[PDB]
C-alpha cells in the first residue's frame, strides 16, 4: 500500500549499499603495496586505511 | 617502430610436452600434448592433453543430445532439406511452447522437444560447472573461478525463473541465432522498454567497465612486458620495477591505482556483476515491474520533451485499441 | 647495389612493356569511343 | 603524497610539448601542458554542462538533457539555446579527451613504458569521434550526434537502432557485440585464475604459472601464456570499441534500408539461389 | 553514397527518416513519367440515357463518359473499353454468348469500394483521396495481394482480427495485461511489414522509448491506425465477397479472392505516388459533397 | 492572459500596474520543456487502456497444409518477404497426408 | 629519371606495378558495370543513340514530393 | 626476357599465376550467371535475337 | 636548391606520389558525385544541357 | 647520403618533372573547359 515504495527500488538501495561496501573493500586491497604513504608532514594512509602488506609461502621445494 | 610485443618472432620448443603433475584418479588426462605454431605465434604453443572425470563426460553426453535435439528440430523444420538448413540456419528455431499451456507439459512438436532440450543443457551446463570446481580444488588453487562462472549461470537461470514467475513457459527464449534476438528485442518491447530497468543500466554499465579494465590492464601489462610485467605471479610476490612502474602511471594518470594483485580483483568484481545485475534486472521484469518506463516516469528518470500530438478526449476513446488474443483459426466466407 | 649497365637495360624492358600496355590499351578506348562515345 | 618507492621516478623530461615549463606534479597527480589543457577544457565542458542544466526545465540529474541542434542547420553552429551549446560542449569533450590520451603518452614515456594504453584509450575516442563528428559529418548535420544526458541518450539509442527497424541484424554489430561478451568471459577467467594461484585455500602453498597454465588449458584446451592472455584482452576490448565504430557509421551513412534485408546476399548466393 | 534525411521529432531523438538519394531519385522519377494526365473537365446539360447504370446516377453525361476514359487508362489502357464491356452493347453485363463480364461486375463494385474510400475514411486519405490508379497503377493487378495462409498470419490484422497492442499502462503487472513476449513478436513483426510498406523506419510513428505512447509520436501514427481501419472495411465488405465473381485463376489456394494492404496503395511511399492529387478531378469518385471547397457539379 | 497588459499612451507593457522599458517576453525552460509530474499525469495525456483480448471459445485444428513448419514467429517479415525460392517457399508448410484407405 | 632503378629493388617495383594496374582497372570496370550506359553485359548490344543518358533535368507536380514532410 | 626466372623462382610464380586465374575465371562466370542476358543454364536455349536486353533510353 | 639535404627522395618520392594519387581520386569522384560532372552518364550532353544549380528567387 | 651535387642534380628532375606534369595538366583542363565550362 506503500505507492512510491517498489521492490524494483528496494533492490536497487540494497545494491547500492553492497556496491559501496565493495569499493571500499576493493580500495583495501589496493593499499597493500606502496602504502603508507610519504609526505612533508610524515606519514599518510589515505582512506579507508588499507590492509596489511601480505607474506607469500614459497613451495617448499618442488 | 619501437617493438610492441604483440607478436613473437622466435618460438622455441621442448621435445616433450608437459603433462598434468597429480590427483589422477576417478578420471584420467585424455590425448597428450601438441604444439600449434599459429596458437604459438598469438600466445603459448601447447595444445593440450584435457580433463573430464565423472562430471566432465556426464556434461558432455547430456549437452550432445541437447543440441542434437535443436539441430535435429531445426532441420525437421524445413522438411529435411539439408540445403536449406544451411541456407536458412541462422533463421531456424526451436521455439518455446504455446502461451495458452502456462507451465503444463506442451505437445511434442508445439515446444515439447523445448522444454527437453532445455532440461538437458541446463544438467550439462550444472556438471560442467562441478567439473571446474573439482579441478580447481584438484590443482590445489582457489575457487574464484567456478564462482565466476556460478554468476553466468545465474543469468542463464533467471531465462528459466522469470518465465516461472509469470507462469508461462512460453516466454522462454528460443534456441535460434536470430530467433532469440527476436526474443531479446520483443521482451523489451513487452515490458515497455528494457533501458529503463535500472539493473539493465548497471549491467550495461560493468559490461563497458568490464572492456574499459581489460583494455587498461591488457595495455598496462604490455607496456611493460620488456621489463618481465607480464610474469605476473612473480611481480607480486617479489615486486619488480614493472609493478612499481604500472602503479606510477595510473596514480600520476587518475589520482589513485590498485597493485599487481588487486587489479584482478577489480576485473574479477566488474566482470562478475556484469551476469549478476543482469539476473536481477531479468528477475524484477514481469513480476514487480511491467512497464519500465513507467517506473521511470515514477522515479524520475524520463527527461521531457514538448509533445509530438495531442489527442482529443473522443481520439482518446477511439484511439486505445484491444491487447492481442487468440489468431483466427477459420477462414471466413464472404459470401452472405 | 643496383648498376647504370642494369638500371640501363632494365628501362628499355620498361619502355618497351609500357609502350605496348599504352598500345592496346589506346586501341581499347577507341574501340569503346566506336561503340558508346562518353562525349 | 607519494607512494613509499614513488620519489625516484619523479624526473623531469619525457615531455612531448612544454619542456620543464609544467613538468611537476600537483599531489599524485602529474601535470604537464597537457594537464594544464585538460583541466581547461574539462573545466569549461562541465560548466557549460551545468549552464545547459540550469536553462533546461529541471535539475534532477537522470533527467538533464543539453540535446544537438536541428537537422535544418547542417553543419553550421546553430543558435546556442538551440543546440549550439550541445556544439561547444563537444568541442571541449574533444579536446579533454584528446589531451588525456597525450598527458598518458608524457607520463608513459617519464617511465620508460611502451605507448600502449594512449593507443588502448585511442579506440575509445575513435567510438566518440565516430558518433558525434564522422558519422554526422557523412550525414550532413551535427544533429545527428547523440544528446548529452544521463537517460535522454538512451532514448537516442533506442530510436536510432530502429531506424534500421531490428538492428540486432546488423553484421558490424553482431560482432560487436560478440566481442564485448567474449571480452568479459575472459577477463573473468583471467581475473579468476591469478587470484585462484596467489590466494589459495588456507595451509596451500602459493602457486605457479605452470598450474594457471595447466588449468587454463583445460578449460580451452590450449595454453594462452602469461603474454597470451593481455594481448587477447586488449585485442578483444579495443576490437570491440573498433567494431562499434564501424556498426554505426555504416548505419545511415552506407546502408539506408532496415538491417534484416541486408542479408539477401546471403541468400542468393548462387550455388543455393 | 549521398544520402538524404528527414527530421519528424525532437531534436535530440533521432526520429528521423533516411533516404539513399540515388535511389529514391529512382523511385521519384519512375512515379512521375508513368503517370497518367487527366483530360479535360466539361460538361453540357441533358437527362441521363443510361440503361443499366447503378453507381454512376449522380453525373452529367460529359462527366460520365470522362469517367469512363479515366477508367480505361487507369485499369487497362487508354482505349480498351473491351476489357470491361461487350463493345456493341455497354448497358450489357454479359457477353453475347452469355457469359458474365465479370470485369464490369468487379468495376461497378470497386466504383462503391471508391466512394467508400473517398467518403468514409477522409480521416485516412484527406484531400488526397484515391482513384483506380492509386492501386492499379495502369495494370489490372494491384500490388500487395494477399490471400489465406496460415492463421497465424499478421496480415489478417487487416481482415477479421483485432487488436494489437502488448503494453501495459501502468507500472505494476495486472490481470488487465497477460500478453506474451511471444505476442510482441507477432506485432513488431506487423510493424516491420507496415514501415516497409510506407519505406518509412519505426520512428515515423513513434517514440520508441515508447512504442505505446500518442502524445510522443508523431501525428502520423493517428492517420495511421484510420488506415487499418479503412482495409478492415475494404477487405470484409468489397474485395473479399468478389469471391463468387472472378474466374478461379484469380482465387488463392482456398479459393478466397485477393486481399489489399498497406502498401497495396502506398507502394513503399510514404504516401500513394508521393502525394499525387488526382480525386479532386473526379466527381465522380469523391463520395463527398465537396471535395477541398469545390463543390460537387450535381448536374 | 497570453500577455501582460499595454499602456495606450506609449506601447509599453505593464507588469503589476507599472511599466517596464523594454519587449516584455514570457520565460520559459528550453523549448518550453515541462518536467513530467506523475504516471498518472503521464497516462491521462494517452489513449484509454486497451480494450481485454478476444479469445476463441475453442480450438479448431487447420487443415495440415494450413500448418507452418516453422514456429517461430518472426519470421514471416524476416525471412519470407525477401526470400522466394520455389523449394524453400514449398518447404514452409506440411505437406498433404490422407489416410491410404482414402487415396 | 632512370636513376629511379637505382632508388628500389627491381623486383619489387614491378609488384608493386603489377598490384597497382590490376586493382586500378578492377575499379574502372566494376564503376562502368554499375553505371546505366556502360551496363555492358545486360545493354551491351544496343546502339549508341539508345544508349540511357543521365537527364538534364526530372519535372515534378508541385503536390509531389519525393521526401515526406519534416519537422 | 628469360633472365626473369633468375630473379624469380619458376616453382613459385607458377602457383601464383595458377591460383590468379582460377579466380578470375570463376568471377567472370558467377558475374555472367546472375545476369539476365547471360543466364544460361535457364535460358542458354533463346536465339541471340530472343536473349534479354537491358532497358533501353527512350523515355517521356 | 638544399631542401632536398633535409629530406630523404626515397621517402619525399612516394609522399608527393601518394598525395597527388589521393588529390586526383578525391576531385574525381567529387565531380563524378555532382549532378554537373557526372560525366559517364551524361558526359554527351553538350555544354548548354548540362545541369545548372538554382539561382537566386528574388522573391 | 646527400651531397651538394647529388641535391642540385636531383633538384633539377624534381623541378622540370613537376613543371611538366603542370603542363599536361594545363591542357588537361583547357580540353575540359572547351567541353564543359565551369564559369
Ligand atoms: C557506475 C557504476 C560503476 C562506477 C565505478 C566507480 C569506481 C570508482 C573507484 C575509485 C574511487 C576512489 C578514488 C580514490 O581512491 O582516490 C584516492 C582518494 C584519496 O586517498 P588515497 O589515494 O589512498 O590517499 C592520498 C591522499 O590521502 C593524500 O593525497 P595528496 O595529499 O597527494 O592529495 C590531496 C588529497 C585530497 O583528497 C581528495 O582530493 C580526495 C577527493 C576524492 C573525491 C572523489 C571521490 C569519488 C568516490 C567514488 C566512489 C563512489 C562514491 C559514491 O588526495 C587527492 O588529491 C586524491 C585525488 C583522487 C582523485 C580520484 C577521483 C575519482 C573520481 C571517480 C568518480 C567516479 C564516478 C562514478 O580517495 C579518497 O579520497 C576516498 C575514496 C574512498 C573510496 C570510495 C568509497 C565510497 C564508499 C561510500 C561512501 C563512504 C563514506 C564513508
Ligand atoms: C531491443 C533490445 C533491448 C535489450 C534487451 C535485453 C535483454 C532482454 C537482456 C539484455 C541483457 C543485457 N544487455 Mg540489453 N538490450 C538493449 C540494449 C543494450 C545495449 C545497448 C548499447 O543498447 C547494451 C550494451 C546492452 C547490454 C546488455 C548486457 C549488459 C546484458 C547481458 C549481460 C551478459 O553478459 O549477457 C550475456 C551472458 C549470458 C547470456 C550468460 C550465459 C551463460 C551460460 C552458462 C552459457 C551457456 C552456454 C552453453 C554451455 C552452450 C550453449 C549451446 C547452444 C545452446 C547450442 N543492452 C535494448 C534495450 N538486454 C540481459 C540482462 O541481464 O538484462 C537485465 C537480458 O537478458
Ligand atoms: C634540355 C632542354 C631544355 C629546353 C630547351 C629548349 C630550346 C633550346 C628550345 C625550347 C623551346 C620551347 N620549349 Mg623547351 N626546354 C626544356 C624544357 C621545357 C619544358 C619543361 C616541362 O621542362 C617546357 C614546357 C618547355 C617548353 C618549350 C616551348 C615554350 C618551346 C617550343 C617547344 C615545346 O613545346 O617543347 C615542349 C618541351 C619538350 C618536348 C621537352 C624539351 C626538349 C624538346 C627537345 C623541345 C625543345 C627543343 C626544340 C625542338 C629545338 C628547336 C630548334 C631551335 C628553334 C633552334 N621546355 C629543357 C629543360 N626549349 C623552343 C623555343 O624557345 O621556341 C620558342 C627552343 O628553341
Ligand atoms: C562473468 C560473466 C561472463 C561469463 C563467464 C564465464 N563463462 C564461463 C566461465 C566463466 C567464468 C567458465 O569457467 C566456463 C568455461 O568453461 O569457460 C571456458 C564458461 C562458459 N561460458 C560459455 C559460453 C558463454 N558465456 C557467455 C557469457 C559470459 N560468460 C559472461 C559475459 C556467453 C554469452 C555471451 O552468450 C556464452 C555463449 C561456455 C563456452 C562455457 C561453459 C561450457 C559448458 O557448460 O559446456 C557444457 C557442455 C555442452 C554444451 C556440450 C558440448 C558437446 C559437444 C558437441 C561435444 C560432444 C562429444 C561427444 C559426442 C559426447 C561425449 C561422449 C563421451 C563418451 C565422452
Ligand atoms: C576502447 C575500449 C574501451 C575503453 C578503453 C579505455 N578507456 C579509457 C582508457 C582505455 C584503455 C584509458 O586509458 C582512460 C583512462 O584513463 O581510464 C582510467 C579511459 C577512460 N574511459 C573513461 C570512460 C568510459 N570509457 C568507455 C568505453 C571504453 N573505454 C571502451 C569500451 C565508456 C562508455 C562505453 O560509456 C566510458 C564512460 C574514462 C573513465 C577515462 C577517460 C577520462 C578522460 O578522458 O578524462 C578527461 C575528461 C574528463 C574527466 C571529463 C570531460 C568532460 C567534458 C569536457 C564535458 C562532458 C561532455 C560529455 C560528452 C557528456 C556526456 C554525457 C553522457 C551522459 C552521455
Ligand atoms: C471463423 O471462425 C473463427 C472463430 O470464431 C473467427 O475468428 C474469430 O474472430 C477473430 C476476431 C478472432 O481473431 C478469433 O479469435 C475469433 O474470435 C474467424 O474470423 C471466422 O469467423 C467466422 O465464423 C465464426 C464462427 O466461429 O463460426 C463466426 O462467428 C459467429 O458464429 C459462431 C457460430 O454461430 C458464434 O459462436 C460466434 O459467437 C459468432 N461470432 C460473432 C462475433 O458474431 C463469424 O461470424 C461473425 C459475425 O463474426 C464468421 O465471421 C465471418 C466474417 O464470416
Ligand atoms: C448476356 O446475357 C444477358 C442475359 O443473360 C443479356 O442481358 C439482357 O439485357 C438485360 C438488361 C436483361 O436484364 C436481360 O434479361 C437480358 O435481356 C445480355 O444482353 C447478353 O445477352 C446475350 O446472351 C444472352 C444469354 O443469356 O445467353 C442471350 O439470350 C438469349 O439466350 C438465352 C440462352 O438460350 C435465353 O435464356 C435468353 O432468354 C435469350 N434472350 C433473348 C433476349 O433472346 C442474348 O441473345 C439475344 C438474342 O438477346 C445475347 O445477346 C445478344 C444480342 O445476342
Ligand atoms: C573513373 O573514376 C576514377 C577512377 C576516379 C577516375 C580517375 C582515375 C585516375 C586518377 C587514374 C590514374 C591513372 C594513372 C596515373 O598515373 C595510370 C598510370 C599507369 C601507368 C604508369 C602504366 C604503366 C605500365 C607499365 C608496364 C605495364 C610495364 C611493363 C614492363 C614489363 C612487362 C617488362 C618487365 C621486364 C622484363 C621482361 C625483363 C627485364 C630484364 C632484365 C632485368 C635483364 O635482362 O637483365
Ligand atoms: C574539389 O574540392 C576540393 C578538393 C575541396 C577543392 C580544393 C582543392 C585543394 C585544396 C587543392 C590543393 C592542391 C595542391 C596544393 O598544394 C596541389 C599541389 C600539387 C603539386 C605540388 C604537384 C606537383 C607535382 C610534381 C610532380 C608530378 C613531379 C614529378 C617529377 C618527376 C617525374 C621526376 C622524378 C625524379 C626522379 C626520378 C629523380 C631522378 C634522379 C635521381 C634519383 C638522382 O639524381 O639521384
Ligand atoms: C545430425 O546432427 C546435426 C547436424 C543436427 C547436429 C547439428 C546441430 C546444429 C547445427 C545445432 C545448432 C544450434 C544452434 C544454432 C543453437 C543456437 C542457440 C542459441 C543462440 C541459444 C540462445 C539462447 C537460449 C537460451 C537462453 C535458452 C534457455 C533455456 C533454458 C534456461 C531452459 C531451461 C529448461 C528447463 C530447466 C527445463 C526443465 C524441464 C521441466 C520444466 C519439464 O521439468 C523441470
Ligand atoms: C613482370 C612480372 C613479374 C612477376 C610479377 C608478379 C606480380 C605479383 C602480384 C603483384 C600484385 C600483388 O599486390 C601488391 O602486393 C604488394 C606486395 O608488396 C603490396 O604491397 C604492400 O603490401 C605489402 C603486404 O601486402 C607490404 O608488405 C608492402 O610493403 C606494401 O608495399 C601491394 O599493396 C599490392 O598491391
Ligand atoms: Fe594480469
Amino acid at each position: 500500500m506503500m505507492e512510491y515504495i517498489d521492490g524494483a527500488q528496494i533492490a536497487l538501495y540494497a545494491f547500492w549499499l553492497f556496491f559501496f561496501g565493495l569499493i571500499i573493500y576493493l580500495r583495501r586491497e589496493d593499499k597493500r603495496e606502496g602504502y603508507p604513504l610519504e609526505s612533508p608532514q610524515g606519514p599518510r594512509d589515505g582512506w579507508p586505511k588499507g590492509a596489511p602488506k601480505k607474506t607469500y609461502v614459497h613451495r617448499d621445494h618442488g | 617502430l619501437e617493438y610492441q610485443n604483440l607478436f613473437t618472432r622466435v618460438q622455441v620448443r621442448t621435445v616433450p610436452e608437459p603433462g598434468i603433475p597429480i590427483d589422477e584418479s576417478t578420471g584420467t588426462r585424455y590425448g597428450t600434448g601438441t604444439f600449434s605454431y599459429l596458437a604459438g605465434k598469438f600466445g603459448d604453443a601447447q595444445i593440450g592433453p584435457i580433463y573430464l572425470g565423472w562430471a566432465g563426460v556426464l556434461s558432455l553426453i547430456f549437452g550432445f543430445i541437447a543440441i542434437e535435439i535443436i539441430g535435429l528440430n531445426m532441420w525437421a523444420s524445413v522438411g529435411w532439406d539439408p540445403v536449406e538448413f544451411i541456407r536458412q540456419l541462422p533463421w531456424l528455431a526451436l521455439e518455446p511452447p504455446p502461451p495458452q499451456y502456462g507451465l503444463r507439459v506442451p505437445p511434442l512438436n508445439q515446444g515439447g522437444w523445448y522444454l527437453m532440450a532445455g532440461f538437458f543443457l541446463t544438467v550439462s551446463i550444472i556438471l560442467w560447472w562441478i567439473r571446474i570446481y573439482r579441478r580447481a580444488r584438484a590443482l590445489q588453487m582457489g575457487s574464484h573461478l567456478p564462482w565466476a562462472f556460478a554468476s553466468a549461470i545465474f543469468l542463464y537461470s533467471t531465462f528459466f525463473f522469470q518465465p516461472l514467475l509469470v507462469g508461462s513457459w512460453s516466454e522462454m527464449v528460443p534456441f535460434g541465432i536470430f530467433p532469440h534476438l527476436d526474443w531479446t528485442s520483443a521482451f523489451s518491447i513487452r515490458y515497455g522498454n528494457l533501458y529503463y530497468n535500472p539493473f539493465h543500466a548497471l549491467s550495461i554499465a560493468f559490461l563497458y567497465g568490464s572492456a574499459v579494465l581489460f583494455a587498461m590492464h591488457g595495455a598496462t601489462i604490455l607496456a611493460v612486458a620488456r621489463m618481465g610485467g607480464e610474469r605476473e605471479i612473480e611481480q607480486i610476490t617479489d615486486r619488480g620495477t614493472a609493478a612499481e612502474r604500472s602503479m606510477l602511471f595510473w596514480r600520476w594518470c587518475m589520482g589513485f591505482n590498485a597493485t599487481m594483485e588487486s587489479i584482478h580483483r577489480w576485473a574479477w568484481w566488474f566482470a562478475v556483476l556484469t551476469t549478476f545485475t543482469g539476473g536481477i534486472g531479468i528477475l524484477l521484469t514481469g513480476t514487480v515491474v511491467d512497464n519500465w518506463y513507467l517506473w521511470g516516469v515514477k522515479h524520475g528518470l524520463v527527461a521531457p520533451y514538448p509533445a509530438q500530438n495531442q489527442l482529443t478526449p473522443e481520439q482518446q476513446d477511439l484511439l486505445r485499441g484491444r491487447y492481442q488474443g487468440t489468431a483466427p483459426d477459420s477462414f471466413p466466407s464472404y459470401v452472405v | 647495389g643496383m648498376t647504370e649497365e642494369e638500371a640501363r637495360r632494365f628501362h628499355g624492358y620498361m619502355v618497351t612493356g609500357t609502350l605496348g600496355y599504352v598500345v592496346v590499351a589506346s586501341v581499347a578506348h577507341f574501340l569503346a569511343w566506336s561503340w558508346r562515345p562518353w562525349f | 603524497a607519494m607512494l613509499s618507492f614513488e620519489k625516484k621516478y619523479r624526473v623531469r623530461g619525457g615531455t612531448l610539448i612544454g619542456g620543464d615549463l609544467f613538468d611537476f606534479w600537483f599531489g599524485p597527480f602529474y601535470v604537464g601542458f597537457f594537464g594544464v589543457t585538460t583541466i581547461f577544457f574539462v573545466t569549461l565542458g562541465t560548466l557549460l554542462c551545468v549552464w545547459g542544466a540550469a536553462m533546461g526545465p529541471t535539475w534532477n540529474l537522470w533527467q538533464i538533457n543539453i540535446a544537438p541542434p536541428d537537422l535544418k542547420y547542417g553543419l553550421g553552429l546553430a543558435p546556442l539555446r538551440e543546440g549550439g551549446l550541445w556544439q561547444i560542449i563537444t568541442l571541449c569533450a574533444l579536446g579533454a579527451f584528446g589531451s588525456w590520451a597525450l598527458r598518458q603518452a608524457e607520463i608513459a614515456r617519464k617511465l620508460g613504458m611502451g605507448m600502449h594504453i594512449p593507443w588502448a584509450y585511442g579506440g575509445a575516442i575513435l567510438a566518440y569521434t565516430t558518433l558525434v563528428v564522422i558519422r554526422p559529418f557523412l550525414l550532413g548535420a551535427w544533429g545527428h550526434g547523440f544528446p548529452y544526458g544521463i537517460f535522454s541518450h538512451l532514448d537516442w539509442v533506442s530510436n536510432v537502432g530502429y531506424q534500421y527497424l531490428h538492428f540486432h541484424y546488423n553484421p558490424a554489430h553482431m560482432i560487436a557485440v560478440t566481442f564485448f561478451f567474449t571480452n568479459c568471459l575472459a577477463l573473468a577467467m583471467h581475473g579468476s585464475l591469478i587470484l585462484s594461484v596467489t590466494n589459495p585455500p588456507k595451509g596451500t602453498p602459493t602457486g605457479t604459472s605452470e598450474q594457471e597454465n595447466v588449468f587454463f588449458r583445460d578449460l580451452l584446451g590450449y595454453s594462452i601464456g602469461a603474454i597470451g592472455i593481455h594481448r587477447l584482452g586488449l585485442f578483444l576490448a579495443v576490437g570491440a570499441a573498433v567494431w562499434s565504430a564501424i556498426c554505426i557509421v555504416i548505419s545511415g551513412p552506407f546502408w539506408t534500408q532496415g538491417w534484416p534485408e541486408w542479408w539477401n546476399w546471403w541468400l542468393n548466393l548462387p550455388i543455393w539461389k | 553514397a549521398a544520402t538524404d534525411t528527414v527530421q519528424v521529432g525532437y531534436r535530440g531523438t533521432a526520429m528521423e527518416q533516411n533516404y539513399d538519394h540515388g535511389d529514391l531519385k529512382t523511385k521519384f522519377a519512375q512515379v512521375k513519367l508513368p503517370q497518367s494526365p487527366p483530360p479535360a473537365g466539361e460538361s453540357p446539360p441533358g437527362p441521363l440515357p443510361w440503361k443499366n447504370v447503378q453507381v454512376l446516377n449522380d453525373i452529367s453525361i460529359a462527366e460520365f463518359n470522362r469517367t469512363m476514359i479515366a477508367m480505361s487508362t487507369w485499369v487497362a489502357g487508354t482505349g480498351n473499353c473491351a476489357y470491361c464491356h461487350n463493345v456493341a452493347a455497354f448497358q450489357d453485363d454479359t457477353l453475347p454468348n452469355g457469359k458474365p463480364l465479370y470485369t464490369k461486375i468487379v468495376a461497378r463494385r470497386m466504383l462503391q469500394m471508391t466512394r467508400n474510400i473517398n467518403g468514409n475514411y477522409s480521416q485516412h486519405v484527406k484531400n488526397t483521396g484515391v482513384t483506380c490508379y492509386t492501386c492499379h497503377m495502369g495494370k489490372p493487378l494491384p500490388n500487395g495481394l494477399w490471400f489465406y495462409s496460415s492463421q497465424t498470419d499478421y496480415l489478417r490484422h487487416y481482415l477479421d482480427r483485432d487488436g494489437a497492442r502488448v503494453i501495459t499502462q501502468g507500472v505494476a503487472p495486472s490481470n488487465a495485461n497477460r500478453s506474451s513476449t511471444k505476442q510482441a513478436e507477432w506485432t513488431y513483426a506487423l510493424m516491420i511489414s507496415q514501415s516497409r510498406s510506407l519505406g518509412v523506419n519505426c520512428t515515423y510513428c513513434h517514440n520508441t522509448r515508447q512504442f505505446a505512447s500518442w502524445r510522443e509520436a508523431p501525428p502520423a501514427r493517428v492517420t495511421a491506425y484510420h488506415g487499418i481501419l479503412m482495409l478492415r472495411d475494404v477487405n470484409q465488405n468489397y474485395l473479399a465477397p468478389l469471391q463468387p465473381v472472378y474466374p478461379a485463376v484469380r482465387l488463392g489456394a482456398m479459393g478466397d479472392a485477393p486481399k489489399a494492404q498497406c502498401v497495396t496503395c502506398h507502394n513503399g511511399a510514404y504516401k500513394p505516388l508521393y502525394g499525387a492529387q488526382m480525386a479532386k478531378d473526379f466527381p465522380a469518385m469523391w463520395g463527398r459533397a465537396d471535395w477541398n471547397g469545390v463543390p460537387f457539379p450535381g448536374i | 492572459p497570453t500577455a501582460w497588459p499595454v499602456d495606450p499612451t506609449t506601447g509599453q507593457t505593464l507588469i503589476n500596474g507599472r511599466p517596464v522599458v523594454g519587449r516584455v517576453f514570457i520565460m520559459r525552460k528550453t523549448d518550453g520543456t515541462v518536467k513530467y509530474p506523475n504516471v498518472a499525469d503521464v497516462v491521462a495525456h494517452e489513449a484509454l487502456a486497451p480494450l481485454p483480448p478476444v479469445v476463441g471459445s475453442s480450438y479448431q485444428q487447420a487443415p495440415i497444409t494450413n500448418q507452418r513448419r516453422m514456429r517461430g514467429i518472426m519470421i514471416q517479415s524476416t525471412l519470407w518477404d525477401m526470400d522466394r525460392k520455389r523449394s524453400a517457399t514449398r518447404q514452409r508448410y506440411y505437406p498433404a497426408s490422407t489416410p491410404a484407405n482414402q487415396l | 629519371m632512370h636513376r629511379i632503378w637505382l632508388m628500389y629493388d627491381p623486383r619489387r617495383v614491378m609488384v608493386a606495378l603489377v598490384g597497382f594496374l590490376a586493382v586500378l582497372a578492377l575499379v574502372i570496370h566494376f564503376v562502368l558495370l554499375s553505371s546505366q550506359r556502360y551496363s555492358w553485359i545486360e545493354n551491351g548490344t544496343l546502339g549508341a543513340d539508345q544508349a540511357p543518358v543521365g537527364a538534364s533535368a526530372p519535372a515534378a507536380a508541385a503536390e509531389m514530393s519525393p521526401l515526406p514532410p519534416g519537422r
